RNA sequence: GCUUGAGUCUCGUAGAGGGGGGUAGAAUUCCAGGUGUAGCGGUGAAAUGCGUAGAGAUCUGGAGGAAUACCGGUGGCGAAGGCGGCCCCCUGGACGAAGACUGACGCUCAGGUGCGAAAGCGUGGGGAGCAAACAGGAUUAGAUACCCUGGUAGUCCACGCCGUAAACGAUGUCGACUUGGAGGUUGUGCGCGUGGCUUCCGGAGCUAACGCGUUAAGUCGACCGCCUGGGGAGUACGGCCGCAAGGUUAAAACUCAAAUGAAUUGACGGGGGCCCGCAGUCGUCAGCUCGUGUUGUGAAAUGUUGGGUUAAGUCCCGCAACGAGCGCAACAUGACGUCAA
C-alpha cells in the first residue's frame, strides 16, 4: 500500500488542509497514487488474479467518485482530471 | 531501513576466520548507513544433527537495520563462501539489542 | 521410540518402555495411515465425522 | 499456557530450552491439548520450533 | 569366524513376512533368517510365531561369530515386531538398546490406491 | 443543506489470501560399492514377477523428482474456485481503538467483462512416487471388472487454451427488525464489559414434513436470476464460442397418467446390538391386541419402549400413560394370524 509520506503529501495537494482526508478530489488523488504505483507490480506478477481484484476495485471506486464529482462540479472535475492525468 | 536478525554458521575449521568477516560483514552494512543493534559470536556448538558431514558449527547472531539492498548483497556472500555453512535472515518489526538466550 | 535397556532392570521392563515408547510416538498407526492414498475429500470428510462424535 | 501467563508476546526460536519443554523425545511438536497453551502461542511455537529445526538447534526426529 | 562381541539384530517386520538380519556395528551382515524360509508359507508366515522361529534360526546362523550382546533394530508394522526380540533374548543374548527405525515420510510420496476388496 | 448509509485518513492486530525467488529435513525410486546367502514379493489362497548372472535384508556414497509428518483445531484466510515446511521480495483484503474528514458519493444489475476444481488440449521442459490405456497373473459359468505383478498418457514446471463439477449450505445480493443457552477464533475498555468472524443446541414463528431458528427456511423492503407434470431433452435445428474434446443459447412431433417430495406401518439387508432351539403348518414361538387418555395436519405413535431379571410381554423398578383381553403360568393344553395349504 502507499506510505504514509506519500498518503500525506496527496492529501496536502488536492486537500484544503492537513485535516481534508475526506474530500472527492484527495480521494481520487490517493486512488490514482496507488493505481499508477500497481502497474510495475502486475507487469512482473501478471498472474497475480487475486491482488489485481483490489486494483480493480480501486479503479472501480475512483470511477463512481470521479461521477459523483462531475455531476456535484463539473469545474473541480475538470481540473482534478487535468492534474492527475486522467481520461475521464 | 529494516530491520533483520541475520544468524550464520560457520565450518568448525574456519572458526579462526569468523572475527574477520563479522568485522567484514559489519563493515558492509555500516558503509550502507546502517547499524549493528546486536553481534553475539555464540562459537563452536553441537549440531542437532550432522549437517554435510559436520557435528559442530561456529554460530553468529548480528541484529542489523540496513536498506534491503546491502542484505541482499550479503546473502549472495553466503551463498559464495565455503565457510558458510548455513544462514537465516529474519524481518525484526523493531530494534533488537539485549542479549539472547 | 528409543530405549537404552538400563542395568538390573528385566527385559519384559525393558520390552514393554519400547512398546510404550511406540505407541506414544504413534509408529503403526502412521504406517497404517499411510499404507494406501486417501483423497482429500475423503480425508476431510474423516475429520468431520470424528469432529461431530466428539462433540 | 505459560505465554499467555508470563505475559510473553513473541516466542523466540533461540530459547532452546523453552521449545524443549514443547517437544516430544521423538522431536515431534506437542499438541496445545496437552500442554494447554492458546492457540495463538501454539502458531508461534511451531514456527519458532520450524526455525529452530532449520538451524539445527532442534532435532527434526530422533534418529538423523 | 572372527569373534564379534557387540551386533545388532535388524528386524524387517512386514505385513507378510519377517527378516530377521544380524549385522555386526558397520551395518556388514553376519547371518539371516526369514519367516518365509522357516517352514511357513501364506498365511502362517505371517504370525508371531513364525517371526519367532525365524529369530532362532538367525541366532543358529551367527554362533560361530561369538555375538554376545546386541542392539536392536525394529522395522514395520508386522505381526513380528515383539516376538521376534523375545526370541533373541531366550536365545541369550543381552539386548542394549531397542530402537524403533520405522521409515515416516514428512509429508514425500503418493502411496498406492486403496484396495476395493 | 444535514450526517445517521457509503467512503477517506491516522495507530495497531491476526491470517495455509495472492505472485516471485531461495532453502531445509524425512521418505520413495534409481545408480555405484561393501557385508551376506537363498529366498524375496504378493494374496482370501495363489500365480505372474524379482533372485545364485548374488536378490531380499543391511551399511556407505551419489543422482533425481514430488510432497511438506508433528503443529492441526466443526482452527484460519480468500468473491467463489481454492490456499498448509521454513526464509526473503512484491502485493490484495479484513478487523479493532480513538478521533478528524467528505457529504447520499448508495443498493441491485439484463446485456458486457473478469476470475473459475479436476479431467482434457497446444508448444517447450520435467518425470521420483502414483496411475486411465495397455500387458500378464488370478477369480468366475463368463470377468473386456473388483484382487495381484507391471505400466504409458497424465499427475509436476512455463506460457496459452478449455469454462465445466453433487462448482453444495443443493439456500442470489443488500439493508432493517425479532426470546435464549453452550463453545471456538480474533481485537479492544475498565472478575466485569464491548466489537469482528465462526460452530453446536434450541424458543416464538415458519415449514408438506424433515427441519430452519438473530449466520432464518422468522417478520419486512430493493433489485436480479430461475420454475410451471414425467419423458422426448439440456436433445435437434440455427447462432455464437472452442485447435479439439466440446460448451453456451434452446425447441417440436410424439408418448404416459402419472413422475415426485417428506414422513408412517411392515418386510427385507452379504447393516448393528442382544438372545434362543440337537442349529396340518410357522410354533408351545412369546408373542398379539383393545378401551380411555395423551402426542402428531395425518398414515400412525404411546402403552408393549427403557434399567435389570426370567423358560416366559416372567417379574421388579422407572416411564404420558392408566387399565384390560387373548396368549405365559396355574387350575395334555397350540394366542392374534400366515400358506385362496
Ligand atoms: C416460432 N417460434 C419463433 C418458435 C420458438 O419460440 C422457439 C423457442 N425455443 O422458443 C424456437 O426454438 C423456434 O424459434 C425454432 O427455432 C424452431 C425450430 O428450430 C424447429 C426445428 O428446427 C424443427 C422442428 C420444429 C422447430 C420448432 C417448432 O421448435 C421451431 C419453433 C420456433
Ligand atoms: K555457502
Ligand atoms: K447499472
Ligand atoms: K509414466
Ligand atoms: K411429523
Ligand atoms: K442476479
Ligand atoms: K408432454
Ligand atoms: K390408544
Ligand atoms: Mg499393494
Ligand atoms: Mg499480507
Ligand atoms: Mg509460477
Ligand atoms: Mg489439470
Ligand atoms: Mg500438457
Ligand atoms: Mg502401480
Ligand atoms: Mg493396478
Ligand atoms: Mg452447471
Ligand atoms: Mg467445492
Ligand atoms: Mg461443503
Ligand atoms: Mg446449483
Ligand atoms: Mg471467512
Ligand atoms: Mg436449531
Ligand atoms: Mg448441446
Ligand atoms: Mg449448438
Ligand atoms: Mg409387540
Ligand atoms: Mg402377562
Ligand atoms: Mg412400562
Ligand atoms: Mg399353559
Amino acid at each position: 500500500s502507499l506510505s504514509t509520506e506519500a498518503t500525506a503529501k496527496i492529501v496536502s495537494e488536492f486537500g484544503r488542509d492537513a485535516n481534508d482526508t475526506g474530500s472527492t478530489e484527495v480521494q481520487v488523488a490517493l486512488l490514482t497514487a496507488q493505481i499508477n504505483h500497481l502497474q510495475g507490480h502486475f507487469a512482473e506478477h501478471k498472474k497475480d488474479h487475486h491482488s489485481r481484484r483490489g486494483l480493480l476495485r480501486m479503479v472501480s471506486q475512483r470511477r463512481k467518485l470521479l461521477d459523483y464529482l462531475k455531476r456535484k462540479d463539473v469545474a473541480r472535475y475538470t481540473q482534478l482530471i487535468e492534474r492527475l492525468g486522467l481520461r475521464r | 531501513m529494516r530491520h533483520y536478525e541475520i544468524v550464520f554458521m560457520v565450518h568448525p575449521d574456519q572458526s579462526e576466520q569468523v572475527p574477520g568477516m563479522i568485522e567484514r560483514y559489519t563493515a558492509a552494512i555500516t558503509g550502507a548507513e546502517g547499524k549493528i543493534h546486536r553481534l553475539e559470536d555464540w562459537g563452536r556448538r553441537q549440531l542437532a544433527y550432522p549437517i554435510n558431514k559436520l557435528h559442530k558449527a561456529h554460530y553468529v547472531l548480528m541484529n542489523v537495520e540496513a536498506p534491503q539492498e546491502v542484505i541482499d548483497e550479503l546473502e549472495t556472500t553466503f551463498r559464495f563462501n565455503d565457510a558458510v555453512i548455513r544462514s537465516m535472515v529474519m524481518r525484526t518489526k523493531h530494534a533488537v539489542t539485549e542479549a539472547s538466550p | 521410540p528409543v530405549i537404552k535397556v538400563r542395568e538390573n532392570e528385566p527385559f519384559d521392563v525393558a520390552l514393554r518402555r519400547f512398546k510404550r515408547s511406540c505407541e506414544k510416538a504413534g509408529v503403526l498407526a502412521e504406517v497404517r495411515r499411510r499404507e494406501f492414498y486417501e483423497k482429500p475429500t475423503t480425508e476431510r470428510k474423516r475429520a468431520k465425522a470424528s469432529a461431530v462424535k466428539r462433540h | 499456557c505459560r505465554f499467555t501467563a508470563e505475559g510473553v508476546q513473541e516466542i523466540d526460536y533461540k530459547d532452546i530450552a523453552t521449545l524443549k519443554n514443547y517437544i516430544t523425545e521423538s522431536g515431534k511438536i506437542v499438541p496445545s491439548r496437552i500442554t494447554g497453551t492458546r492457540a495463538k502461542y501454539q502458531r508461534q511455537l511451531a514456527r519458532a520450533i520450524k526455525r529452530a529445526r532449520y538451524l539445527s538447534l532442534l532435532p527434526y526426529t530422533d534418529r538423523h | 569366524r572372527k569373534q564379534v562381541s557387540d551386533g545388532v539384530a535388524h528386524i524387517h517386520a512386514s505385513f507378510n513376512n519377517t527378516i530377521v538380519t544380524i549385522t555386526d556395528r558397520q551395518g556388514n551382515a553376519l547371518g539371516w533368517a526369514t519367516a518365509g524360509g522357516s517352514g511357513f508359507r501364506g498365511s502362517r508366515k505371517s504370525t508371531p510365531f513364525a517371526a519367532q522361529v525365524a529369530a532362532e534360526r538367525c541366532a543358529d546362523a551367527v554362533k560361530e561369530y561369538g555375538i554376545k550382546n546386541l542392539e536392536v533394530m525394529v522395522k514395520g508394522p508386522g505381526p513380528g515386531r515383539e516376538s521376534t526380540i523375545r526370541a533373541l533374548n531366550a536365545a541369550g543374548f543381552r539386548i542394549t538398546n531397542i530402537t524403533d527405525v520405522t521409515p515416516i515420510p514428512h509429508x514425500g510420496c503418493r502411496p498406492p490406491k486403496k484396495r476395493r476388496v
